[PDB]
């Protein structure tokens, strides 16, 4: 199995900068595409920034200006730099991995899809 | 029918004080006994402060004990809970539930010390 | 599956023996497995139940999760469903928080054309005026979820979840629950990948029956896969 860790929780006011780190455990021979989900207590879900293996890179209309994307593959991590954040997008942050393929050499693999849990970020 | 909202959660040093406040509507708030839950992102789901539907008599558990101070308002219709002096432990979400009928989850405000 | 398309009725009995205090209960009612709704009512046949009802929601309803609403990718995975025909085993072992435990054994089988759910439990290492002992549970079961996953070396499906009880002061009590499966019939299991299933209950008493109302009105749905 893959496990997903978070992490760069800190409190920026309005201005501020942080960022939010996410790593990839476990053996994955490639990830088709990591994508950064924002979710508010009272909103549904909605995608704040995605980067595929080919390095194309897609952010919402809010989102461009202000959130940059980079994944390594070799390092299979995904880092995104929240330059200049606003007081409204105060909502938790979720990343997904579309594409899982994990291969074990015995040649026995998986192709599946996993959550990692939220990092909290807020906004005073 | 019964939805809830909440507010006052914002970014506070340790040793600071937030007022956080649990607003309902679709029922009376003195009918019914109103709990909060503590959920840090990635961890289970567990239980800081309950208010009974009297008033007179509230609980807490040994980590926020002697801390926190539940208080309700029938003309405000809002449950209240103060933090006393933050802890780094307190980093988790609050949601606010209410089980007049079936299960209601409150959407929830956001608190980390940081 | 097809047996329990449409409407079919449901009957449960338990007898339990909590440190020495035996009660027998006696519940009838009907559940719909394809829209997920299970509405029964559990009458408790001697003259009160010697522990809340909520502590004993659990061992009731949730032994009865055959009526689960299972999306169709999931049908596969209903292992209550493949294995309903011939009937199952399940042995639940339930720690509550500083409260002792229950353990109860349950059998679940067709009889006539009629669901049938034996029950026996037994709760030991109790404290007297306590959460459960003491009555301070206020009488409400909220949405809850159980997480299952396969044992092919017991041939069986085991299940695993946290129930959060409500109480008058205002705590709220964690029972752990742990749930294992044996399956009567020789016939293949058709054993699940892991799952959870959620559940919404809503309890009420009838306006009509002196005796213990204990109304459930409970909808279980499938998910995780």
């Amino acid at each position: 199995q893959v496990q997903l860790v978070e992490n760069g929780g800190g409190c920026v006011k309005a201005g501020g900068s942080l960022r939010l780190s996410c790593a990839a455990s476990g053996s994955i021979f490639s990830i088709n595409r990591m994508t950064w989900y924002r979710q508010a207590p009272g909103k549904e879900r909605e995608w704040v920034a995605a980067i595929t293996s080919g390095g194309s890179t897609n952010y919402a209309d809010s989102v461009k200006g202000r959130f940059t994307i980079s994944r390594d593959n070799a390092e299979n991590t995904v880092y995104l730099q929240m330059n200049s954040l606003k007081p409204e997008d105060t909502a938790v942050y979720y990343c997904e991995a579309y594409g899982t393929y994990t291969l074990a050499p015995t040649g026995e693999g998986e192709y599946d899809d996993y959550w990692g849990q939220g990092t909290q970020v807020m906004v005073s | 029918q019964v939805q809830l909202v909440e507010n006052g959660g914002a970014c506070v040093k340790p040793g600071g004080s937030l007022r956080l406040s649990c607003a309902a509507s679709g029922f009376p708030v003195n009918r019914y006994s109103m709990r909060w839950y503590r959920q840090a992102p990635g961890k289970e789901r567990e239980w800081v402060a309950g208010m009974s539907s009297a008033g007179d008599r509230s609980s807490y558990e040994d980590s926020v004990k002697g801390r926190f101070t539940i208080s309700r308002d029938d003309a405000r219709n809002t449950v209240y809970l103060q933090m006393n002096s933050l802890k780094p432990e307190d980093t988790a979400v609050y949601y606010c539930n209410v089980n007049v009928g079936f299960e209601y989850w409150g959407q929830g405000t956001q608190v980390m010390v940081s | 599956e097809e047996l329990f398309t449409g409407v079919v009725p449901i009957l449960v009995e338990l007898d339990g023996d909590v440190n020495g205090h035996k009660f027998s209960v006696r519940g009838e009612g009907e559940g719909d497995a394809t829209n997920g709704k299970l509405t029964l009512k559990f009458i408790c046949t001697t003259g009160k139940l010697p522990v809340p009802w909520p502590t004993l929601v659990t061992t009731l309803t949730y032994g009865v999760q055959c009526f689960s609403r299972y999306p169709d990718h999931m049908k596969r995975h209903d292992f209550f469903k493949s294995a309903m025909p011939e009937g199952y085993v399940q042995e639940r072992t339930i720690s509550f928080k500083d409260d002792g435990t229950y353990k109860t054994r349950a059998e679940v089988k067709f009889e006539g054309d009629t669901l049938v759910n034996r029950i026996e439990l037994k709760g030991i290492d109790f404290k007297e005026d306590g959460n459960i002992l003491g009555h301070k549970l206020e009488y409400n079961f909220n949405s809850h979820n159980v997480y299952i996953t396969a044992d092919k070396q017991k041939n069986g499906i085991k299940a695993n979840f946290k129930i959060r009880h409500n109480v008058e002061d205002g705590s709220v009590q964690l029972a752990d629950h742990y749930q294992q499966n044996t399956p009567i019939g020789d016939g293949p299991v058709l054993l699940p990948d892991n799952h959870y299933l959620s559940t919404q209950s809503v309890l009420s008493k009838d306006p009509n029956e002196k005796r213990d109302h204990m109304v459930l009105l409970e909808f279980v749905t499938a998910a995780g896969i």
